[PDB]
């Protein structure tokens, strides 16, 4: 079954900045029908007249909507702790962030939680027999 | 700054002068240096000559929120126009000796009831021997 | 710490030196004064200690005099002393003088090594050949040979024997117009009357320096038997069989382009150095200097390659410019290609000056494959640094998965537990081996295919794999030193 | 592996033979596999060269 | 202990240069003659691993070893090369080459030769004039050891002989490059003849395939000889490993045939198995060295996709072989339309001049020997070579998918399989089919003319008669063609102009 | 040290046995540690003489 479009395992791991602990691998559960969105390609493109175009620095961009799990703090999940996140598709698909922060975290009730990262680069591992090195 | 592990309170000084703390809000400078450009006419070239440093200047911004503002704000303002130079812990320049050049006071009771900011100008003011030499 | 003045912080310094990250050892002989017992490997301090721990102009003693000059801090050195053979012959070489001193002036020579070096000046006018030959009583104590002041004649005979004290060529000023107020009518003759016998073939290495890790192998010795038992024992440090404690070795060949050519055993684990029949300079002095340059004390960045005349400086070595290069172009490149390594002077003048040598390519003495096939894989010593870095740097990214929980046969993780699965393992190790491109890695051809990882349910048949097993496959390169860009002018005269 | 023959619950009397069971008593058989963790990783590291 | 980070024993490293990730490549397989100094036995194929195992286990300068210097240069990666060293026959004569040399020398210049290969081709420059044809002659000294050829340096001239018996050594040639001196400076009064003596006679025929090669599978047989019996061996050979009595060993071999456009015409056979390739009376260079060249070529090292021919000036470049320019193309076009025609393959150079300079030829088209279906009727599916390729790699993955209904109960006479039985019957296993077929297209097919009779599935009880048929023994019967491709461009240019 | 396990609040219902505890009675548990007073660190020199 590799035609299904889904998620398949979510894995964080926090690091308090204040005092340096640090959480395994632990595994999450997302709390809707909702898919995460990537962004990988850490230079923009502005149009200039007659197909010209403008690069701009950028980022790479992430956006994790997670259940909340009930044995660490609400506060790790906004901006107070570093995050590495892996995220594993149906088809095979493994997409890996490290050093990553929350940027601009809103209300949550305490259950769902929709974080944004930020990080310098997103690794991407597509299926076995792809084209491109 | 990069990585969500910062901690502002660890790397910026608390600010104070001649002794009386006091809570920082913003932080610049202006260095440089004396020259002397010279173009001469009918001529394809340039020159310069250095001669002498320039001196520095600092301004900083201030806030009052706690309860009771008008007594600290109030008695602040007394100590900058206390005759002479005084030791300056910049937030980021470190401990230097300056003098109050100028200062505004701003507050309403209307448009903003409950804080009190305060700009300030600085100048490096080393202290020279009074014999001219 | 704990003093009298009470205050917020209390402070605990311990001594000096520390970077003990970093390790050389030194192997050669002995004479019959040291104090050191033999064959036991013993820590050495500073130059202080010697002479009294290893003897009185011993071998042992010039190679590490240099190790000291030339890596003042920042290593920590190491000795193996060795004890000559049972019936080992010593050298004697002879040097007369004639002729009667019949105007005021100075004689001056040297010897082995610029710190040898000796000018003393004729007592007077007609001064026989007898009086002359004080230079015995100039010589300094630490040459390896001994001078015995006969009647007009001085005799040298090397303080240990082998064939260890069968390498001298004198330079001289007693003739000519170099009158450095010269003392007219006097001559020197030099001749050697006996050689060396008996060299010692200890094979002992796996009993002294057993399951304890070093970086740099410095041997002073030309024996070729004794040189390939090192190279055995470097093999076995890097072998398959048990954890590995990595490192180097050099050492030095000396003679002919026919001669020089016959030790190419094909070696990754030894840098062999190449030195013509006429060296001005005592073989292993040369040796050692090389050795302690490369033996971290500047090579704590592997990627570092030891060339040049800016890296590849041998200060310590002061020799005076030969009447003729030694080793002919035509020959420098055939040794270069063979693997070998070749030094010549930093400076240029053919005046009979002092200049110090440095080292053109840092290339071990790798060809050929375990297949037979060439290629150039270990060619520079720094692929050698570079591959022990990245063993030791990856079985430390590794280390994270140490008791962790691996699921295999259903990939879904309950929500809470904390483990991982194959695919999410190899998508990590990916991005540790990306990120360091630049560092350990250049760009990989196919990063999809270099990189493999399989459970070992995967490689043994039904019920024979054990649980929690995986197998590891990677294949890198290390950076790029250079490419050709061959160019091709035009001055194209017309115009438009 | 097959959680459908790992457990097992049978009476007494299906045991025991005729008027030999005792009521109120049960026999539980059950297998199991305790966790598995990392234990040793092999690595063949192949190094290479970019040619000239 | 050791090292810190290894000591606990949690990661075992091993570090090995020689080590292999993937699983060997597709096998080629070489033959020829070797010389007596050989240590290798005879008629036993062996492995080979690298170049300087040459000369020690097959002679020196024989034509087993030239042949397999330019497999190895040819394929860096990816293949894995096998021998077959066959041994002279007891009566060969060797052939006998002389080349003279008049005149004397007047003023300085240089002359350099071209002996079959540009890697045999030697420089040698007389330093002074006065020098007799005795102070020439020094090539001798400059000759490669490898060349497969003895230099005798007699009294002004030299006498070349093979170092192989038979007719293989009758092929040689050498030009006088410098002879139309454009910027190199030929020596003055100095003129150089080339001519033969005497031919081989005699040539080995081995007939015992069956034995030494006995059923393993191997890619693509390369051959080193231009007997035409020799070469129908090795196909009847190959034939038999495409048969239709036991399992099937599909592959390919390749040969060479020279001579006039009379004689190479004549040598056709209507192969399907045989790509021969065809070469004029005037070739420069020696002809067993470009046969493997082009069949080291087509080996996995660019044959891993069956689908990929080898043509055009880029898929069909034999870079390792280098031969001097000239301005005559050796085929008129009229010859090569012919020989194409005619399933033969051609190759040209690279570049045309008259400079004189080195170019390496490629190939025109890749095609097969076959002609003409059984019965005598005429049509071209076998004439790719890519078509080989494709039927064998659709006859394996369709005998792959067909494993799954090995020991599947079956219903043949009552076609209700009751509830919970696992089954199926005719219609279902010919739907089944059916849709793999479908699914392959655009990988393996092109889409089927009418698939609805191109597949048919009969079992054995319909087609024999009343008590003759076996239960569960079914007959397929399935037609396909393989993908389409661009060929040819027909361009019809009309240029026309402003009215004035 | 963990702020989560130094402070317990139980009512006397959950300590003493049935029908022997009273109404409205608590017991709480809290341990706690006085503000650092001091600090210990050893030092190196490590003077260095090679270039890099």
């Amino acid at each position: 079954c590799n035609k299904q479009n889904g998620v398949k395992n979510i894995l964080i791991t926090f690091t308090h900045c204040d005092t340096g602990e640090v959480i395994g691998p632990i595994s999450h559960e997302q709390p809707d029908d909702t898919l995460p969105t990537y962004k990988t390609c850490a230079w923009t493109n502005t149009a200039l007249t007659n197909g010209a175009v403008m690069r701009s620095a950028s980022n790479a961009t992430m956006t994790l909507p997670v259940v909340r799990d009930p044995r660490v703090p609400l506060a790790w999940y906004q901006g107070c702790a570093q995050i590495d996140a892996q995220v594993e598709k149906f088809d095979g698909t493994v997409m890996t962030l490290t050093e990553g922060a929350v940027t601009e975290p809103e209300e949550s009730d305490g259950r769902a939680v929709t974080m944004t990262i930020i990080a310098a680069e997103i690794d991407e591992l597509l299926p076995p027999g792809s084209l491109a090195a | 700054m990069a990585g969500p592990c910062y901690n502002p309170n660890e790397h910026y000084l608390p600010a104070s002068f001649k002794g009386v703390p006091f809570d920082a809000d913003s932080s610049d400078s202006e260095h440089g240096r004396n020259g002397a450009e010279a173009e001469f006419v009918f001529g394809e070239r340039t020159g310069y000559a250095d001669l002498g440093i320039k001196i520095r200047s600092y301004s900083i911004r201030a806030r009052f929120q706690t309860n009771d503002h008008v007594a600290l704000s109030n008695a602040f303002i007394a100590v900058l126009e206390s005759t002479g130079p005084g030791l300056l812990v910049h937030p980021t320049r470190g401990p230097v000796m300056a003098a109050c050049r100028s200062a505004r006071v701003t507050d309403s009771k209307v448009d903003a009831a409950g804080v009190t900011y305060i700009d300030i100008d600085f100048v490096e003011a080393n202290d020279t021997v009074t014999g001219f030499g | 710490a704990l003093s009298d003045g009470f205050v917020r912080l209390c402070i605990d310094p311990s001594l000096n030196f520390f970077g003990e990250g970093c390790k050389i050892l030194v192997e050669g002989q002995i004479t019959d004064d040291a104090t050191a017992a033999e064959n036991v490997v013993t820590c050495v301090n500073s130059e202080l200690d010697l002479v009294e721990r290893f003897g009185q102009g011993s071998v042992l003693t010039e190679s590490l005099r240099k190790v000291f000059c030339m890596c003042k801090s920042g290593v920590s050195v190491y000795a193996l002393p060795r004890a000559d053979a049972a019936a080992a012959v010593s050298a004697v070489y002879t040097l007369t003088v004639t002729g009667t001193a019949l105007t005021d002036g100075r004689v001056q020579l040297y010897m082995g090594e610029a710190e040898y070096s000796l000018d003393i000046g004729v007592d007077e006018g007609d001064t026989p050949t007898q009086i002359a030959a004080k230079i015995v009583a100039a010589i300094s104590p630490d040459f390896p040979y001994e001078a015995t002041a006969a009647a007009g004649v001085i005799t040298l005979t090397a303080r240990n024997g082998g064939t260890i004290g069968n390498h001298l060529s004198v330079i001289y000023t007693n003739l000519g117009s170099c009158t450095s107020v010269t003392p007219e009518g006097v001559t020197v003759a030099f001749a050697q009357t006996t050689p060396g016998s008996v060299n010692p073939e200890p094979n002992d290495y796996a009993s002294v320096v057993n399951e304890c890790c070093f970086a740099v192998y410095v041997l002073s010795s030309d024996d070729t038997d004794w040189q390939e038992n090192l190279r055995d024992w470097i093999r076995s440090a890097w072998d398959c069989s048990k954890p590995q404690c990595f490192g180097h070795g050099y050492v030095f060949n000396k003679g002919t382009l026919g001669q020089v050519l016959a030790d190419g055993d094909n070696s990754a684990e030894l840098s062999r150095l190449a030195l013509p029949t006429t060296y001005p300079v005592l073989p292993y002095l040369t040796n050692a200097a090389y050795g302690a340059l490369s033996a971290c004390s500047t090579c704590e960045n592997p990627e570092l390659n030891v060339q040049g005349q800016t890296y590849g400086l041998l200060s310590c070595i002061n020799m005076p410019e030969s009447c003729t290069p030694g080793w002919e172009f035509t020959e420098v490149t055939q040794l270069q290609n063979n693997g070998f390594v070749v030094s010549g002077p930093a400076t240029t003048s053919g005046q009979g000056n002092f200049t110090s040598p440095y080292i053109y390519n840092d290339v071990t003495n790798y060809l050929r494959d375990e297949k037979n096939r060439p290629n150039a894989t270990f060619r520079d010593a720094s692929s050698r640094r570079l591959a022990a870095a990245t063993g030791v740097a990856l079985a430390t990214f590794l280390q994270q998965f140490n008791g962790l929980a691996v699921f295999t046969k259903n990939t879904n993780i309950k929500t809470g537990i904390i483990g991982t699965n194959l695919r999410l393992m190899l998508g990590k190790i990916r991005k540790w081996a990306s990120d360091n491109v630049g560092v350990l890695f250049s760009e990989f051809d196919n990063i999809n295919e270099d990189i493999q990882l399989v459970s070992d349910f995967d490689v043994q048949p039904k019920c024979v794999g054990q649980p929690g097993v995986f197998h590891l496959n990677m294949r890198y390169r290390p950076p790029v030193r250079g490419a050709r860009i061959n160019v091709n002018l035009v001055p194209a005269l017309f115009d438009n």
